């Protein structure tokens, strides 16, 4: 996997590749790693496909029950539920999750949750095996309060490089845009991003 | 220390024209040491026949268990259990011990009393059903039995002919296996009569 | 690969020379590879060797032994002693000790100066002179029949039967022993072959005539 | 095993080979790997044979009770959810690799499930030891907007690739077609391209060949 | 860690008649669950009316055959073009195999031909050089399936004369070349059904005083 | 780890059990009785893991004696052997199994027949004319296979047994310090003091 | 005893009526890292042979040097080095197979899988495989690594047996190879889009094609795929 | 380690960090990983300090003996000698070396030699533990026929990022410039490169 | 494996060695002589790894006999023991060491004194009044420590030895099939046939 989430002026954008592997075999070349846990709280999944699915399903259940009782949960609240599961079951899980959401008060927020189950709030986050190859690129090119089009290009160029160098990453580049306007899904195919 | 090959033994079952046959060797050993030449591996509950290979303690235990369950079945149902139903019972019972299984290779054989159709089936140690038109094999000489049955078998054999085919399949398979032999028994099963024959074989 | 196979071999000294008796079965695990294996190696017309452990190791080096014995008598103009022949083999396998040879054999011969002589030779270097030896997976079964019925003043006929009956006892009980029985009688003038005997037919024949094996239905 | 699933215009089709192994030995030359969970939800199974049958029957039972309780026809996502949560709980120890497909009031669906509890969505899928051979065919010949007849052809061709090129797969091709608004049609032995040739000789023995020690009549009656 | 051995599957079969001998083998070559070749011969004419096959690890098998063929060539040079008898070839092969006793050729070797009396001869070897002459011998993956069938049909084991109370055995007799080929074909079609590593094709080499003839038959390709 | 033998003859069952108890390089005792009377006409000998053997034998003994008091009736050897087998069959899949092998010699008073049962630690039961556990069978079975006749007397059975012990004393590596012999017949259980 | 470091993935090949085709991608992987992108894994020997190599790249470069030296050595004291006594595919293969088996027998293998494709002097097609174990086999289609699992099934649909070779043209055979390379790009995690392809024909000789790309790919259907089961958005 | 070599218009420039580690302890913070094997043929050393020193010393000996007999060796020749040592002793070595040199005919050339002992001629090369984090950055920013000042900035920014993310890289950035003009040594300190 | 004992008394050295040769679960022989005469007044007993024992003993025997012929002179027990020690000391750092333990009993004709040397497979030499190898010492030393006197006769030494063999036969786990006893004195080497 190569995944990332980036905050910008109008909100936040999640990005991911579409590759799922069993050793060197690609079990799924059109995987959707960007998954909804609430209307405007999404997550990027990396690590075990089984573990990350089971976790995301439980979080979605918790946030649905939260909403019925206490109204719309914060992005911080969603990250806390993820953390609780990842931390308390650290011995039996292999899950690297990035939580991203849009509030009206707090605007775009990004929380990353590595293997151990720690939580880290950041302006942007990268994760997955392919992220290693773009730490330098992302650090040099990230700016706060970017526009939607700038942020889309940043994610596109970043994941393009991650895919190029990482054998465990590839396929299409999926993106999910979270703003006050609503939820927008984007997709970018090899013929476009490879020749960037 | 491989539970399925400590005691040794084999079972084979075949279908014919309006009949079925099931046969087994009589050996029970402790690895190289032969201990008993009277250890029969075929049991019956009413008109349904069950052969069991593998670890002898589990063979004995399962027979006692299926006797238990078929006796209660008959008391409540007020009728004898049929082969197709018994096959499912065996499968359920084995899978119940999925993560601590009985080390066995059971084989069901019998004729349905209502339809008159010949029926055989085989299982793995955790209860997977292997249904077959022709034949089923089990035991430490299963490879040998597969080879004999696949070449010797033909469909719609008469009881007297079927007897010779299953007997020859068992005998020659058992002689190419160290842990099988020391005697043999063959059940010929017709709709309303059952003949049991002990075979003469080499005792080494 | 699998060199560790089962067997029952014996050889004993008596008034009329030496009896050698072996089974014929070869196994690769539970699979019976052969029922017609020659486990007595005819080193030369006067010397015999038994096969137990590695089949190849026994065949190769006891044939090699026959070559050394032929060279000895060409140079010394005299028959080689059983002591000297056995020691050539034991010294050889001792050089290979640790490498992984697998061997348990009885070197049998009858000469003027020695008389009937048997040496147990083994792949870890052991060389023992003795009157009775039994080797293989079924050696214990054969020893029981031998010990209880053995006497020095046995006749040639009775001694041949004893060796045949002892192998049968092992063939019956030991799963890795059986097939057929090969008999040999070693005299001062050379060894004499006393035929191949199928255990299947031999068992039923002995059961009826002897009254033994009542535990078995026949 | 080789198993596949292919979506088409008005539904979905799944297929499977019929070989059952026990080491290098073929235990069953004509076993059924297509399972019915509900009337219009079917499942192709690879991996541990007992596990695929057991897990599919358990979920099938609970799906039936659920359908009766809710007075509704069962949904594929319910079977999917119940299967994956069961498999996840056992941490891969239940070796069931499934292709779940069917039609329900929501529409037509095609999923795969792996032993550890992960699921995937797709228009064409393949599982089992011969999945690479089958997937090679699917990647070569699949297109959008397949008809019923085209999907059956593609699915069976994918299974054939497994039959011929994978030693784990063989014998016949089973198919099940689930079309919207119609009954699901289970096509047992849809293709049989591995018929055994006539033997050179009959091995029927002369009667009395086998030596016999004892005879006795067995009492099966009360 | 590097493992210098592999398993290329396949099975071979040698039968000896009165004035002839056959050495058969399937033409399939495999690694794990993949097919490498559907037609890769492993039964060879080595000259002097000797046919040879070394089944198991194909690299060791080809090396052995290649060394034996070379041994035959030098036997002619060193001993005035003398014909290498089958028994002499057998002893020579023992020394080839045992020469690598502590790093063995991972193969089961079978040779066939005619002895010095003109009678059919088959010799079989273990991986380290123990050998034996036999009427009948199967080797390789499906040896366990084929061999007990041969015992029953060639050597008439467990078959007694009808009506004789199992007292009189069925008498041994030489089979014709036609009857032997029937048994070979039926042996391989049965092994093909039940063993995954056996199939594709069957190549038989027949040896008579006239020379070495070949016959080929198709097998199931699944 | 030792020698327990059993021979069923015409009118009785004879059990022979080694007297040695060894721990490390020391023979701690040379007069150990490796048997328990389960009922007046049923005797059980045992061999296996230290501690487990006696603990198991006495547990069985207690259960059979409890049955006898409750019903005022003696269980048949077949019934006792089946009970013993089931206990071992339970044991083998426990957290810590009983590593005990047993022979059960009994005289059935209803059938007027002697009966010998061999049960290993896995719960593997067989009825036999003669039986053994451990390596003992590897030596004696060929002798019994040969000399054993089904119509033998008790005295003939004792001579056949002596022959077995002699072969064991000749060919076995370990010194097992002789055997205690006990006879089970219609009149109950008694010990042969001079063997 | 070795472990491979920089590796090359599948090599695929097949026979057609007048010759043979062979292909392999231009990637040198360093574990999961796709480190080197300009790696040629098809190496021509003369004008009638092409050796396709997968596995360890350092060992591949060693074999390149051996083949190059073989051509030099064959030209020594050989007036017919460019005619009757030129190097044949069968000569080149047997040399490599000898080396591979000798190296495995010294427990120090060349960690490679090799396919030698070419045309003999009499016009016969040559196609044979050899690997680190010294194992050799020939077939109308041959492939290494993932190619064995995914390419062979596709190529065997064209040429399923010997009798299908005269019926298969160079246009059809090349099409199947190019299709197979696309499937490998879809499904092999250590593959690249860029590859090389070589044709050895008995009439038109050796044609070596560099800098080919996988094209006409299907990715559009990906947009319709949402979630992993229940998700609708 | 983080090391790289980059060809440009006038020749080639080698670049490296100065960190040497024993576990997490920095045994030397001012290491010189850029080493001379000939007047205008240098190498970047990564992997085992002992192995790479022993190899470089042998190569320097071979090239000195080559020069006495046959005159100035090519950069390709130098890379071949390195390869021969690394390939034939692959079982006992842990050395990732980049060879860089300046000819008058061939101009600037760069050869990289990974663990296995393979040789790869490239326009530019990166190696060492810290190189993983700048594959994306270097691929996006490298251009052929750059100027001296552009190439110095490229290496400086690249190794700056590699040092920032890699714990096994740090200290000063050493550089060696190889042109027709001669040999120039450069050094850049933390206070400069960290705040890039 | 097993029992080699040695006792030095006033005027002689007595060596006792077990007769059993065991391989697996079978006693192959019960009359094995685990000793070689190195010279007319020097005897060596041995125990250890199978094959190595006899191969080593005979190799030493050959070397000492060679010396005797060359010099027409018998080497002293001390000289022979030192030679034997050095050979074992070389062996222990070889590719495959001799796993053999020995006792060397000899009568020095120049000193008119009996001498007993104990040498283990490492090449560890000690001169002792009484000695043993293996587990044998664990049983007998306390007995010898108590009953042994330095001025004993040969007959008194044989009785002391009988007492040791009795304790071994009582407490040792394995049956070693008795011992062959040999005496070394001024008149040379002789065997006690009835023990
Ligand atoms: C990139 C690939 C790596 O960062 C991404 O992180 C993606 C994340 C997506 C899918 C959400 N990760 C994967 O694709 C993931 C890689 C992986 C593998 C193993 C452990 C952790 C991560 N792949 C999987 O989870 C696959 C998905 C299947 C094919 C649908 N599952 C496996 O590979 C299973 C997992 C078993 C397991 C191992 C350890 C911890 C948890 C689960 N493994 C196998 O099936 C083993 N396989 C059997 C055949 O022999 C080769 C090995
Ligand atoms: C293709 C054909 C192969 O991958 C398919 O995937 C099919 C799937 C269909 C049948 C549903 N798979 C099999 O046929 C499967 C392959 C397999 C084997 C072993 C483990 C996993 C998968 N075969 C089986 O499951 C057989 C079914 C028999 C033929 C009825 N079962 C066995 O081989 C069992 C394995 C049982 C098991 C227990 C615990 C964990 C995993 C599996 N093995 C035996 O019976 C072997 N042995 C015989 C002697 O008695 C002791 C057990
Ligand atoms: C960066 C750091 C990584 O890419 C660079 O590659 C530099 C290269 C420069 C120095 C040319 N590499 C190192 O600094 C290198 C890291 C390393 C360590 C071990 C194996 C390979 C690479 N460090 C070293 O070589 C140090 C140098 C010493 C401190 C002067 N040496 C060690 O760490 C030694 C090496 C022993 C060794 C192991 C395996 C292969 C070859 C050599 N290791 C120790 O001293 C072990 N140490 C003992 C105390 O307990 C902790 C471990
Ligand atoms: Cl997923
Ligand atoms: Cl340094
Ligand atoms: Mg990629
Ligand atoms: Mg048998
Ligand atoms: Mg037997
Ligand atoms: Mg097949």
């Amino acid at each position: 996997t190569s995944i990332m989430a980036v905050t910008f002026k109008d909100g936040v954008i999640l990005g991911a590749d579409s590759r799922t592997t069993t050793g060197a075999y690609i079990a799924n070349r059109v995987t959707d790693k960007l998954t909804r846990v609430h209307d405007k709280i999404w997550c990027c999944r990396s690590g075990s496909a089984a573990d990350t699915q089971a976790i995301a399903d439980i979080v979605q259940y918790h946030l649905e029950l939260y909403t019925s009782q206490y109204g719309t949960p914060s992005t911080e609240t969603a990250a806390s539920v993820f953390k609780e599961l990842c931390y308390e079951n650290k011995d039996n899980l292999t899950a690297g999750i990035i939580v991203a959401g849009y509030d009206d008060k707090n605007k775009g927020e990004v929380y990353t949750i590595p293997l151990g189950g720690s939580v880290h709030k950041l302006p942007y986050a990268i994760a997955g095996s392919g992220s290693t190859f773009i730490y330098g690129y992302c650090d040099k090119n990230f700016r706060e309060n970017m526009s939607k089009e700038e942020t889309v290009d940043f994610i596109k160029h970043s994941l393009s490089q991650a895919i190029k160098w990482d054998g465990s990453s590839g396929g299409v580049i999926r993106m999910v845009v979270l703003t006050a306007a609503g939820v927008e899904r984007l997709i970018f195919y090899p013929d476009e991003y490879e020749q960037l | 220390s491989d539970p399925s090959s400590i005691n040794g033994g084999i079972v084979v079952a075949m279908t014919g024209k309006d009949c079925v046959a099931i046969a087994c060797d009589l050996r029970l050993g402790s690895q190289s040491l032969g201990v008993s030449n009277k250890f029969e591996k075929i049991f019956h509950y009413g008109h349904v026949f069950l052969g069991i290979t593998g670890l002898a303690t589990d063979v004995t235990t399962l027979n006692e268990m299926f006797r238990y369950k078929t006796n209660l079945y008959k008391l409540k149902e007020e009728r004898a259990i049929e082969p197709e139903t018994f096959t499912q019972l065996v499968s359920s019972s084995l899978y119940e011990r999925r993560f601590g299984p009985y080390f066995v290779g059971p084989v069901v054989a019998g004729i349905n009393s209502k339809s008159g159709k010949p029926f055989i089936a085989g299982f793995d140690l955790i209860g997977c059903i292997d249904e077959a038109k022709d034949f089923i094999v089990s035991g430490t000489a299963s490879d040998q039995l597969f080879g004999m049955c696949e070449s010797l078998y033909e469909p719609n054999l008469e009881p007297e002919d079927l007897f010779e085919t299953i007997s020859q399949a068992l005998l020659n398979a058992a002689d190419r296996d160290a842990l099988s032999g020391w005697g043999a028994v063959v059940y010929i099963i017709k709709k309303d009569e059952v003949v049991k024959r002990y075979l003469k074989m080499r005792q080494d | 690969i699998k060199i560790a196979t089962g067997a029952t071999t014996l050889a004993f000294r008596f008034q009329g020379g030496i009896i050698v008796a072996v089974d014929s079965r070869a196994t690769a695990g539970n699979w019976v590879a052969s029922q017609t294996v020659k486990k007595v190696i005819e080193i030369n017309p006067f010397l015999l060797g038994t096969m137990a452990g590695g089949a190849a190791d026994c065949q190769f080096w006891e044939t090699w032994l026959g070559s050394q014995c032929r060279l000895h008598e060409l140079r010394e103009k005299e028959r080689i002693s059983v002591a000297a022949a056995s020691k050539i083999l034991s010294n050889l396998v001792y050089q290979y000790k640790g490498a992984g040879l697998s061997m348990g054999t009885m070197i049998c011969g009858y000469t003027r100066k020695e008389g009937p002589t048997i040496y147990y030779v083994d792949s870890d270097g052991t060389r023992l002179k003795g009157d009775i030896f039994c080797v293989g997976s079924g050696q214990t079964f054969a020893y029981g029949v031998l010990d209880s019925n053995y006497k020095w003043d046995l006749s040639v006929e009775d001694a041949l039967y004893l060796g045949k009956r002892s192998i049968l006892a092992a063939a019956h009980r030991d799963a890795y022993s059986g097939g057929s029985v090969n008999l040999y009688h070693v005299t001062e003038d050379g060894w004499i072959y006393h035929g191949n005997h199928d255990v299947g037919e031999l068992f039923w024949k002995v059961k009826e005539e002897e009254g033994s094996f009542n535990n078995v239905i026949g | 095993t080789t198993i596949v699933g292919v979506k088409f215009n008005n539904g979905v089709v799944i297929a499977a080979d019929t070989r059952s192994t026990q080491g290098p030995i073929v235990a069953d030359k004509n076993c059924a790997k297509l399972h019915r969970i509900s009337p219009k939800i079917w499942c192709a199974g690879a991996g541990t044979a007992a596990d695929t049958e057991a897990v599919t029957q358990l979920i099938g039972s609970n799906i039936e009770l659920h359908s009766l309780y809710t007075s509704r026809e069962p949904r594929v996502v319910s079977a999917l959810q119940m299967l994956k949560q069961h498999l996840f709980k056992y941490q891969g120890h239940i070796g069931a690799y499934l292709i779940v497909a069917g039609v329900d009031p929501t529409g037509s669906h095609l999923f795969s499930i792996h032993a550890h509890g992960s699921t995937d969505v797709g228009y064409y899928l393949s599982l089992g030891s011969g999945s690479l051979a089958a997937m090679a065919v699917l990647e070569s010949h699949w297109k959008q907007d397949l008809t019923k007849e085209e999907a059956i052809k593609l699915a069976s061709d994918a299974i054939q690739a497994g039959i011929w090129n994978d030693l784990g797969s063989g014998s016949n091709v089973d198919v099940c077609v689930m079309e919207i608004g119609k009954d699901a049609e289970y096509l047992r032995n849809y293709l049989t391209p591995n018929v055994r040739e006539e033997k050179q000789k009959s091995y029927k023995f002369p009667r009395g060949t086998t030596a016999v020690l004892k005879e006795s009549i067995v009492n099966i009656c009360d | 860690q590097f493992n210098p051995y592999g398993d290329n599957g396949g099975t071979i079969l040698g039968i000896a008649g009165e004035d002839f001998a056959v050495l058969a083998g399937d033409t399939r070559n495999i690694t794990d669950y993949s097919i490498n070749s559907r037609y890769e011969p492993k039964v060879f004419d080595c000259g002097d009316n000797i046919v040879m096959s070394a089944n198991g690890f194909a690299a060791d098998g080809d090396a052995l055959v290649k060394r034996f063929k070379n041994s035959v060539k030098w036997y002619h040079f060193d001993h005035n073009d003398k014909k290498l008898s089958i028994n002499s070839a057998a002893r020579n092969i023992q020394h080839l195999l045992y020469g690598k006793r502590f790093f063995p050729y991972y193969v089961h070797t079978i040779i066939a031909g005619l002895d010095e009396d003109g009678k059919g001869a088959v010799y079989s070897f273990d991986p380290v050089g123990s050998y034996e002459r036999e009427q009948c011998r199967a080797g390789g993956a499906a040896a366990s399936l084929i061999m007990p069938f041969l015992d029953n049909q060639v050597n008439f084991k467990n078959q007694y004369e009808p009506g004789t109370n199992g007292k009189v055995k069925k008498p041994l007799k030489y089979l014709s070349v036609e009857e032997v080929i029937k048994l070979v074909r039926d042996s391989f079609t049965s092994a093909t059904e039940r063993h995954i590593q056996v199939g594709d094709g069957l190549e038989i080499l027949i040896v008579t005083k006239d020379g070495v003839r070949k016959e080929f038959y198709e097998l199931k390709r699944d | 780890m030792d020698i327990i033998l059993g021979i069923r003859v015409q009118d009785s069952v004879i059990l022979a059990s080694s007297k040695a108890v060894t721990r490390g390089i020391s023979v701690l005792k040379d007069s150990d009785d490796k048997t328990r009377q389960l009922s007046p006409h049923t005797l059980m000998s045992f061999a296996g893991e230290a501690g487990d053997t006696v603990q198991f034998a006495e547990y069985i003994q207690a259960n059979i004696q409890l049955y006898s008091i409750r019903e005022d009736y003696e269980l048949s050897p077949q019934a006792v052997s089946s009970f013993v087998r089931q206990e071992l069959a339970k044991s083998i899949r426990s957290r810590r199994p009983y590593q005990v092998n047993v022979l059960i010699g009994g005289y059935d008073k209803k059938k007027n027949k002697p009966e010998l049962y061999q049960i290993d630690y896995l719960g593997t039961k067989v009825e036999l004319p003669y039986g053994a556990h451990g390596y003992s069978g590897f030596y004696t079975f060929s002798l019994l296979d040969h000399h054993y006749r089904p119509d033998m007397t008790t005295e003939e059975g004792l001579d056949l047994l002596k022959l077995c012990v002699q072969e064991l004393e000749k060919r076995m590596p370990m010194d097992f310090k002789g055997v205690i012999v006990k006879i089970v017949d219609k009149d109950g259980i008694r010990q042969v003091d001079d063997f | 005893t070795q472990q491979p470091i920089v590796t090359g993935t599948s090599v695929i090949s097949m026979k057609y009526d007048n010759g043979v085709i062979i292909a392999a991608d231009n990637l040198g992987s360093y574990g999961s890292l796709l480190r080197f992108n300009g790696v040629e894994r098809l190496i021509p020997v003369g004008d009638n042979t092409v050796v396709g190599i997968s596995g360890d790249i350092s060992d591949m470069q060693h074999i390149e040097r051996l083949l190059k030296d073989l051509v030099t050595e064959n030209a020594y004291d050989n007036p017919l080095a460019d005619a009757e006594e030129a190097l044949e595919p069968s000569y080149i293969f047997e040399y490599l197979a000898t080396v591979m088996y000798q190296r495995r027998s010294k427990m120090n293998p060349l960690w490679n899988a090799i396919i030698v494709a070419g045309v003999q002097s009499n016009g016969d097609q040559f196609l044979r495989y050899v690997n680190l174990l010294g194992v050799t086999y020939s077939s109308p289609t041959l492939a290494t690594g993932f190619g064995a699992h995914m390419a062979n099934p596709l190529l065997r649909k064209v040429v399923d047996r010997e009798s299908d070779i005269p019926k298969t043209t160079v246009q059809v055979a090349e099409e199947a190879i190019v299709n197979a390379m696309r499937v490998l790009y879809y499904r092999d995690a250590r593959s690249s889009r860029n590859f090389s392809l070589a044709i050895i024909d008995k009439n038109t000789g050796l044609t070596f094609k560099k800098n080919l790309q996988v094209e006409n790919m299907k990715w559009d259907f990906a947009k319709d795929i949402k979630g992993y089961g229940t998700q609708k958005i």
